[PDB]
RNA sequence: UUGUUACGCGGAGAGCCCAACUGUUUAAUAAAAACGUAGUGUCGCGCUGUGGUAGUAUAGCCAGUGAACGCGACAUGAAUC
RNA sequence: CGCGGCAACGCAUACUAUUUUUCUCCGCCAAUCUUAUACCGUUGGUAGGGAUCUCUUUCCUACAUGACAGUACUAAUACCCAGGGAAACUGGUCAUCAGGCGAACUGCGGCGUUCUGCUGGCAAAACAUAGCUGUUAUGUCAAUGGCUAUUGGAUUGGU
C-alpha cells in the first residue's frame, strides 16, 4: 500500500495555512495587575477567520487585536478590569460577572490570550460561582472549570450565522479555502484503489469492511468513524 | 414593469441550483445589500462592508454586526440580558 | 451679549489655532460683511525654569510673545474666565491700526504691550492665560 | 532652459562669474534672442528692434559674444 | 508611413514600471518615452480625506522643493485637516476644563465639613 | 426574380437511458455513465487534548497567526416526493 | 534673525532624540468624461513626383518640435472655507443620489489633478524642393470636427 491522504497531512508541505494575508494573532494584552481605558481604533477582517477583529489601543499606545463582540463601534472606550461595570465590549475576570449570561474569548489559563468561545456567533454561558473555580458551559455541551481571575470579552461574537445561507457553487468553496488551508477537494475513499485506500477496490464500488475502527487502530487503519459509540440517525435525545 | 413574476434577486442564478435553495437565498441578499438606518450620524447609509463588518460611509464610522444583518436576535438578546442586571443593584 | 472686552478665548481655526487670547472691540462693517471681534493673544509661552544659569537663559524664556488679529465668532471658542482694572483696558486701547497695515507702526504695539504684558507674569496673576494646553 | 523678462535682470545675470558666452541670434517677426549661457541654466531675452542696439552695448566687455 | 517604435529598455514585459507613450520627436520619428509614475499624496488620519495645500509628488522629490511648499502652516499641519483640529481643541480644552473644575469641585466640597 | 451574390455564418423536430448543472481525467488506442461539486447525514476531540509526522537531540514539526457557526475522519451526491 | 488671510490657505527658514501618522501602497469587473498617439474626416493651399486615345482643376508623398523650465486667463470636476438658512421640497447623474452633522446660490474664495492658449528649449537642428562647387536660397501654412480605436488620467458604481 501506499501512505493514505489522512497521514499525509502531517508531513506538511502543502497543507499548511495560507497565512500571508492574515493580520496578526487575535489575543488580548498580558496580565500586569485597577482598571485600564481602550479605545476601539479600527474594527479590520482578516481572512479565514469568520469573525471580526477591533485593533484596541491603551494609550505611546499599546495595541492588542482582541476579537469582536457584536455591537462594539469604531471609537468605543472598552475598559478591561476588575472594576469595569457590564457593557458589552467590556472585559472583566470571571469573579465580577454575574452568573446566567452570555461571554466571549474566555482564558482557560490567567494571562494567556482567550482559549474558549472564538468563533463568528459563538459565546461561553455561566453557570455558577464555586469559589475559585467559576463553572462555565461551552458552546458544545460540555462544562468546564475556569479559575476566576481569569478574563473573558462581554456579549457574543459578531458575523453571526454565516451557514444560514449555502454556497450554491464549487467556485464560492474555491475561494473560501484558498483563504484557509488546502483540503479540498476530496475524493471519497471507495473510488480509490485498494492501494490508496482501505475502502477502496472491489469490482462494484462498496466498503465490504466494518467502516468503525477503535481508538486503538494505527495510522493507515484509522480512515471512517471513529470510536462510534452510536452511528445512524439520532432521533430524539 | 415587474419584470420576473416570482423570482426576484435570484433571477441572477438563472434555472439552476433548485427550488428550495433559491428561496432561502432571495431572504438573505435582500439582507447583505440593503442600506439600514445609522445610530451616530443618524443617516440611512449603512452598507456591509465585509462579512461581520457594517461601515457607515458619511459617519466614517464602522460597527460590528451579524454577517446578514446588523442586528442579530441572539446579540440583541445579550443587551436586554446585561440592561436587567445592570439596573438592578 | 456674551462677547465682551473683558472675556478670554481659544482660537479654532486659523495660524493661531489652540492659543490663547483676550478680546478688545466685539463688533457687520463696509470693511468687511460678517461678525467680528478684535483680539489680543500670545503665540510662543513663557516656559518653567530651574534657578541653575541665573540671568541669561532666564531672558529668553521670560520673554513673551504676541498677535493682533481680526477674528470671526465661529473660529473663536468662549471661556468661563474674565478680566478682573485699567491695565486691562489699556493694551487693548490701540490695536486697530497696528491691524490695519504697516508692519513698522503693528510692531511699535507689540514691542510695547510685550513688555507691559510680561510684568502681570511677574506677579503670578492671570496664571490659566499664560500657561498652555495639551492636545 | 528659461527665459527672463526684463532687460535689467538679464545684466544682473551676466556679471556673475558664472557666465561663459553670450549668443545673438535673429528671429521671426524681426526680433532677436540674446541667449545668456551659465553653468545650470541658459537664459533667453526676447527683444524688438526699438531696443536692441542698447543692450548690446550694456553686456559686459569681458564676456564673449558670438553673433549668428 | 510606418508608425511603429520598439522599447528602448531592455526589459520586454508590460509591467507597471515599463509603460510607454509614443511622442513626436523632432525629427518626424515617433519613439517610446517612459511614464514616471503616479503619486497618491497625503491624505489625513481620521475619516481619510486628502489634505489641500500639497501637491502629489513622491516624498524624495518634495524634499528637494521649499520648506513653504512642504507643510501647512498650523499645528498638526501635514497630518490633520482643519475640522479635525477643531475638534481637538474642543475635547481637548473641555477634557481639561472638567478636569481643572474636578480639582475645584473637590476643593470647594471638603469645604463644607468645615464651616 | 437576383441580391447574408465572393468571404464568413445553426440542418430542425419527436421519444427513451445515464449524470443534475460550470468543471476534472488514463502525456502516446478509453473524455465517459467515471472523478468532482453544492445539498443532506453520521462519527471523534474542549488543548497536559485530537488527527498526523519525525527520530535520538528530552530535536520540534503540520493542522495552529487555530478553538465546536471550529478542526479532523467517512458516506451519499442539485431540487421535488 | 517671522510675517500675510475672518477662513480654506499663502510666503524666506535649523538640528538630535522619542513617539505618532502619511507617501512608497496595491484584488477583479462595469460605466461615463477627456489629453496624447494613430486613423477617417469636412474647408482650402504650395512644393515635387505618377498618370493621359478619351475623361479626371485629378492621384500619391510632405505639411513636423524631445526631456526639461516658466505664468496668463479662459473651464472643468473632487474637497474644503466665508456669507446664505432650504416642503408649494430643491439641486444633480449615463446610473445609484445629495442636503439643518447646513442644500440651492454668491465670491473676480482656497487647493489638488487634468485642460486650452502663449512662450523659453527652437531652428542654429531635422526634412522637402531649386541652383552652385562644400554651401546659398525659399518653404514646412490657415481653419476645425470625430458617432472611430488604443493608451494615460479623472469621476463613480457593483461584487
Amino acid at each position: 500500500g501506499h501512505i493514505v491522504r489522512a497521514q499525509r497531512r502531517g508531513n506538511g508541505s502543502v497543507f499548511q495555512a495560507h497565512t500571508h494575508h492574515r493580520v496578526g494573532p487575535a489575543k488580548f494584552r498580558a496580565l500586569d495587575a485597577s482598571v485600564i481605558s481602550g479605545m476601539v481604533k479600527e474594527i479590520i477582517h482578516d481572512p479565514g477567520r469568520g469573525a471580526p477583529l477591533a485593533k484596541l489601543i491603551y494609550k505611546g499606545f499599546d495595541s492588542a487585536l482582541v476579537i469582536a463582540p457584536e455591537g462594539i463601534h469604531t471609537g468605543q472606550f472598552i475598559k478591561c478590569g476588575a472594576q469595569a461595570d457590564l457593557h458589552i465590549g467590556n472585559i472583566l475576570p470571571l469573579a465580577q460577572i454575574p452568573e446566567g449570561t452570555e461571554i466571549c474569548n474566555v482564558e482557560h489559563r490567567p494571562g494567556d490570550g482567550g482559549r474558549y468561545g472564538r468563533c463568528s456567533g459563538d459565546s461561553c454561558r455561566v453557570i455558577g460561582h464555586t469559589e475559585n473555580y467559576t463553572r462555565i458551559q461551552l458552546p458544545s455541551g460540555r462544562k468546564a472549570l475556569v479559575s476566576n481571575i481569569c478574563r473573558a470579552t462581554l456579549g457574543i461574537v459578531a458575523g453571526g450565522g454565516r451557514p444560514e445561507k449555502p454556497l450554491l457553487k464549487a467556485g464560492n468553496v474555491h475561494y473560501k479555502y484558498k483563504a484557509k488551508r488546502h483540503t479540498w477537494p476530496v475524493v471519497c475513499g471507495i473510488k480509490m484503489n485498494p492501494v490508496d485506500h482501505r475502502h477502496g477496490g472491489g469490482s462494484h464500488q462498496h466498503m465490504g469492511a466494518p467502516g468503525t475502527v477503535a481508538r486503538s487502530a494505527r495510522p493507515g487503519q484509522k480512515l471512517g468513524l471513529i470510536a462510534s459509540r452510536r452511528t445512524g440517525r439520532r432521533r430524539g435525545t | 414593469a415587474r419584470r420576473t413574476k416570482k423570482v426576484g434577486i435570484c433571477g441572477k442564478y438563472g434555472v439552476r441550483y433548485g427550488a428550495s435553495l433559491r428561496k432561502t437565498i432571495k431572504k438573505i441578499e435582500i439582507s447583505q445589500r440593503k442600506k439600514y438606518p445609522c445610530a451616530f450620524c443618524g443617516k440611512d447609509s449603512v452598507k456591509r462592508n465585509a462579512v461581520g463588518i457594517w461601515t457607515c460611509t458619511k459617519c466614517g464610522k464602522a460597527v460590528a454586526g451579524g454577517a446578514y444583518t446588523p442586528t442579530t436576535p441572539a446579540a440583541l438578546t445579550a443587551r436586554a440580558a446585561y440592561k436587567r442586571i445592570r439596573e438592578a443593584q | 451679549s456674551l462677547l465682551q472686552a473683558g472675556r478670554f478665548v481659544v482660537m479654532l481655526q486659523g495660524r493661531h489655532a489652540g492659543k490663547k487670547a483676550v478680546v478688545l472691540a466685539a463688533y457687520g462693517t463696509e470693511d468687511r460683511k460678517f461678525p467680528y471681534a478684535i483680539v489680543m493673544g500670545i503665540e510662543k509661552y513663557p516656559k518653567k525654569v530651574t534657578k541653575d544659569m541665573p540671568t541669561e537663559v532666564l531672558v529668553k524664556k521670560t520673554q513673551v510673545k504676541l498677535f493682533v488679529k481680526a477674528v470671526n465668532f465661529n473660529h473663536v471658542m468662549l471661556t468661563r474666565h474674565n478680566v478682573k482694572e485699567d491695565f486691562f483696558k489699556k493694551i487693548s486701547v490701540e490695536k486697530v491700526v497696528a491691524a490695519l497695515k504697516d508692519a513698522p507702526a503693528k510692531k511699535a504695539l507689540l514691542t510695547e504691550y510685550a513688555a507691559v504684558l510680561r510684568q502681570k507674569y511677574l506677579n503670578n496673576k492671570m496664571a490659566w492665560f499664560f500657561k498652555p494646553l495639551q492636545f | 532652459p528659461k527665459q527672463v523678462t526684463t532687460p535689467k535682470e538679464f545684466l544682473a545675470l551676466a556679471a556673475r562669474s558664472d557666465a561663459k558666452w553670450v549668443k545673438v541670434k535673429k528671429a521671426s517677426d524681426d526680433n532677436t534672442k540674446f541667449k545668456l549661457r551659465t553653468t545650470k541654466y541658459l537664459y533667453t531675452l526676447s527683444v524688438k528692434p526699438k531696443f536692441v542696439e542698447l543692450v548690446q552695448n550694456s553686456i559686459p566687455e569681458s564676456l564673449e559674444v558670438i553673433v549668428l | 508611413v510606418d508608425n511603429r517604435y520598439t522599447l528602448r529598455r531592455s526589459l520586454g514585459f508590460h509591467t507597471i514600471r515599463n509603460r510607454v507613450a509614443p511622442v513626436r520627436t523632432p525629427g518626424n520619428k515617433l519613439v517610446a518615452h517612459y511614464i514616471a509614475k503616479r503619486q497618491n499624496g497625503p491624505h489625513c488620519a481620521e475619516t481619510g480625506k486628502r489634505i489641500n495645500g500639497i501637491k502629489c509628488v513622491k516624498t524624495c522629490e518634495l524634499r528637494r522643493m521649499k520648506k513653504n511648499q512642504r507643510t501647512v502652516s498650523r499645528p498638526y499641519g501635514g497630518v490633520y485637516c482643519g475640522s479635525v483640529v477643531k475638534d481637538r481643541i474642543i475635547n481637548a480644552f473641555m477634557e481639561e476644563e472638567a478636569r481643572a473644575a474636578q480639582e475645584r469641585k473637590m476643593a470647594n466640597e471638603q469645604k463644607k465639613k468645615g464651616k
